[PDB]
């Protein structure tokens, strides 16, 4: 450890999460957002599960994970769906969350340093 | 470092409009 | 063009066209490759079938599909795998065909704009 | 129309140069 947060939590505990929080925060989308498997180059974020206002578009949440993360200019990175999905950055949070999200309700996100794929 | 996993991070309103 | 190449052929002739080479081509990885969905930006290619030797790397395509297209030094692309799965461009081709290869026997990649995710 | 596939060559492969 730590391990993928779908293995610190049980479903149960993760869908429960998640009834509870779209109850008490309807306009968010719960997102896991975590690193990279086996990514060591970027930092980890001080938190993992995000509350994402749901008018938003991926360009938006990528702006923030690039804050969140410290990054200067020149460094790239890339924020994908679940294990390597590639969301356009045109695209509405909200479409992402109803076409990729996970039975536990949660949408899950990994980022990884361009270094990871070969740039 | 470890990230917590107890609590949200809440992206905000003012958070997205800046800086503009 | 504008059609998938899986709408334009049968499963069956698909699986058999796929046995059929690599009898004669057992070194070579039969690679299908089309324009991203919604892909606006980019040219098309000529040919969406590729036979590529298999000790090449995910790299050494892009050049080849960048010399194909003719492109300009602004337009850049990934190489996505099956849907919009990114991987590293510093894989061997034999690498990716082993764990992403479709039912039918094809890899499939499909080429969009890096702007398009943000980059 | 995809009737053949298109074959990278080896010669297509030595004309990719590296910095």
């Amino acid at each position: 450890s730590d391990r993928p947060f779908k293995q610190r939590r049980s479903f149960a505990d993760r869908c429960k999460e998640v009834q509870q929080i779209r109850d008490q925060h309807p306009s968010k989308i719960p997102v896991i957002i975590e690193r990279y498997k086996g990514e060591k180059q970027l930092p980890v974020l001080d938190k993992t599960k995000f509350l994402v206002p749901d008018h938003v578009n991926m360009s938006e949440l990528v702006k923030i994970i690039r804050r969140r993360l410290q990054l200067n200019p020149t460094q790239a990175f890339f924020l994908l769906v679940n294990q390597h999905s590639m969301v356009s950055v045109s695209t509405p949070i909200a479409d992402i969350y109803e076409q990729e999200k996970d039975e536990d309700g949660f949408l899950y996100m990994v980022y990884a340093s361009q270094e990871t794929f070969g740039f | 470092r470890p990230p917590d996993d107890a609590v949200f991070d809440i992206i905000t309103d003012e958070e997205l409009c800046q800086i503009q």
